[PDB]
């Protein structure tokens, strides 16, 4: 089966340089293009650039100055490096491929890598039990996004979008029941993983 | 009519260089989706001159025996080697016009891809250009394989009988 | 570049409605257009390529037509799982260019919210913090007002609302409202009220706790 996975640090200072790696599987870079498309929060999709099977590359003219797309054919890896970052480069960076046979249509996408361009540091959530039926989880003061919340490791529940207050994110999640459960909060960025049984 | 290829699938002479492509080209052979050897058979040769302007566009002038002068402006498109037709609004019969230099070595030959929409019909062709009026069978064969590659067949390929009248400028 | 004007920007649809997105290209693109579906959180997946060709996996209720500069995508019978953003793509030439997109929202029967209030945790209070949480769940339509009052003084400052994306299950929205407050200002007051008003509501819905 064809697979693409974006990876690399998902928090970058405005000063610094973004570096994402895309590890493809199910196909060869010799025979396929890999192109990066990005999507800022609540906005459309933007093609940034690409590396064709030939090894040659092309870029969005708006980013040619800053963007560099390379690859390692043997390791099945395609690399992105973008510099002179700004807050507005915050987005989900998708890894993608297009084949000659399909006339270079985009037919495979990675999961996408959240990239937050911020000067703010990483911080883990404190998780609080929310009890009075409906119960809740309060996940307070983490950075950057995202967190995944699950209940009883998958007995499904609403998880609301996080809101930003003073440089830190807060999120809540509810699960509804009758007889009456533990929260499962995870925070990739800070390798945090907590469980909050809510008693009472 | 066979469907037009995309500009991503049609090759693009890499680091195309306006400077070396300019000048006189002779149309050695032409191949395309409206061409019929069985009915058409062959055609008198004609020249095309690409005069590089300071815009970096070309003032393209085709000299044809009949002399008849077909003069157009080719404007550089998104990637070097690609062009559209300047002021297309002045051509009633043209709703789309793409030009793409598929392959050239600037000295001897070039294979250039022309696509267009007239009267709601989608046409396309590739000319075998040559800086001389004659070219190697390898290149004639190569050109054949190239148009076959685009979906065309042997009845879609045609070669020009050369002449001395008009086209030598 | 080739510019792609996609419309409408947003669409509201009842289940089983025929819906048609439309895209106009700045130049003719000789049928080299594709349509993508994107559910929130996931990537876009291709539905149709080359104007009208369905992918393995695309249900038949999806289709596309057009030629020249003008193209369209139609769902013949909208289902719950069709809820997403749809995008058109030109791939005739670089740069690849996507339409601005169509966010498709599903319409449904009115649904009155279930309002729950929560006092701060003993844990949070230990760390000198005090957030009061009010879940307003499974309402439709999307327009709603939540209010907070502390001892009868409408509390605006220190309140944040976020709302859920439409439920692919029952097509409702749910809202979470917090009131963030220090332990010490929390304890100066006793009565905390979460006051909701909605289309479905004949009277304000009010859940409260005394400290």
């Amino acid at each position: 089966e064809v697979k693409l996975q974006e990876s690399g640090p998902s928090l970058v200072q405005p000063s610094q340089t973004l570096s994402l790696t895309c590890t493809v599987s199910g196909f060869s870079l010799t025979s396929n293009s890999v192109h990066w498309v990005r999507q800022p929060p609540g906005q459309g999709l933007e093609w940034m650039g690409g590396i064709w099977g030939d090894g040659r590359t092309d870029y969005n003219s708006a980013l040619k100055s800053r963007l560099s797309i390379s690859r390692d054919t043997s390791k099945s890896q395609v690399f992105l490096k973008m510099n002179s970052l700004q807050t507005d480069d915050t987005a989900i960076y998708f890894c993608t491929r297009c084949r000659r046979d399909s006339s270079y249509v985009v037919d495979a996408w990675g999961q996408g890598a959240s990239v937050t361009v911020s000067s703010a540091k990483t911080t883990p959530k404190l998780v609080y039990p929310l009890a009075p039926v409906t119960l809740g989880c309060l996940v307070k003061g983490y950075f950057p996004e995202p967190v995944t919340v699950t209940w009883n490791s998958g007995a499904l529940v609403h998880t609301f979008p996080a809101v930003l207050q003073s440089g830190l994110y807060t999120l809540t999640s509810s699960v509804t029941s009758s007889t009456w459960v533990t929260c499962n909060v995870a925070h990739p960025a800070s390798s945090t993983k907590v469980d909050k049984k809510l008693e009472r | 009519l066979i469907p037009a290829p995309s500009l991503l699938t049609v090759p693009l002479q890499p680091d195309f260089r306006s400077d070396q492509f300019r000048g006189r080209w002779y149309v050695v052979g032409l191949a395309g989706n409206a061409v019929q050897k069985k009915t058409e058979g062959s055609f008198t040769m004609y020249s095309t001159i690409y005069e590089l302007q300071e815009n970096n566009s070309y003032n393209v002038t085709s000299i044809l025996v009949r002399c008849r002068y077909w003069i157009r402006t080719f404007v550089p498109s998104s990637r070097a080697g690609q062009f559209t037709l300047g002021n297309m609004h002045r051509y009633p019969q043209v709703q789309s016009y793409n030009v793409q230099v598929a392959t050239t070595d600037y000295n001897q030959f070039a294979m250039v891809f022309f696509r267009k929409t007239s009267e709601n019909k989608q046409y396309f062709k590739i000319t075998l250009y040559g800086r001389t009026k004659e070219l190697s069978p390898e290149l004639k064969e190569r050109f054949t394989r190239f148009a076959k590659s685009l979906g065309l067949k042997d009845d879609n390929i045609i070669f020009s009988v050369p002449t001395d009248q008009c086209i030598d400028n | 570049d080739i510019l792609m004007t996609q419309s409408p920007l947003s669409l509201s649809a009842s289940l089983g409605d025929k819906v048609t997105i439309t895209c106009q290209a700045s130049q003719i693109i000789y049928n080299y257009i594709a349509w993508y579906q994107q559910k929130p959180g996931k990537a876009p997946r291709l539905l149709i390529r080359y104007t009208s060709t369905l992918e393995s996996g695309t249900p038949s209720r999806f289709s596309g037509s057009g030629s020249g500069r003008d193209y369209s995508f139609s769902i013949s019978n909208v289902e719950s799982e069709d809820i997403a953003s749809y995008y058109c793509l030109q791939y005739d030439n670089l740069p690849y260019m996507f339409g601005a997109g169509t966010k498709l929202e599903l319409k449904r029967a009115d649904a009155a919210p279930t309002v729950s209030i929560f006092p701060p945790s003993s844990e949070q209070l230990a760390t000198g913090g005090a957030s009061v949480v009010c879940f307003v769940n499974n309402f439709y339509p999307r327009d709603i007002s939540v209010k907070w009052k502390i001892d009868g003084t409408e509390r605006r400052d220190g309140v944040l609302d976020s709302v859920t994306d439409q439920d692919s299950k029952d097509s409702t929205y749910s809202m979470s409202s917090t009131l963030s407050l220090t332990k010490v200002d929390y304890e100066r007051h006793n009565l905390y009220t979460c006051e909701v008003v909605h289309k479905t509501s004949s009277s304000p819905v009010v859940k409260s706790f005394n400290r």
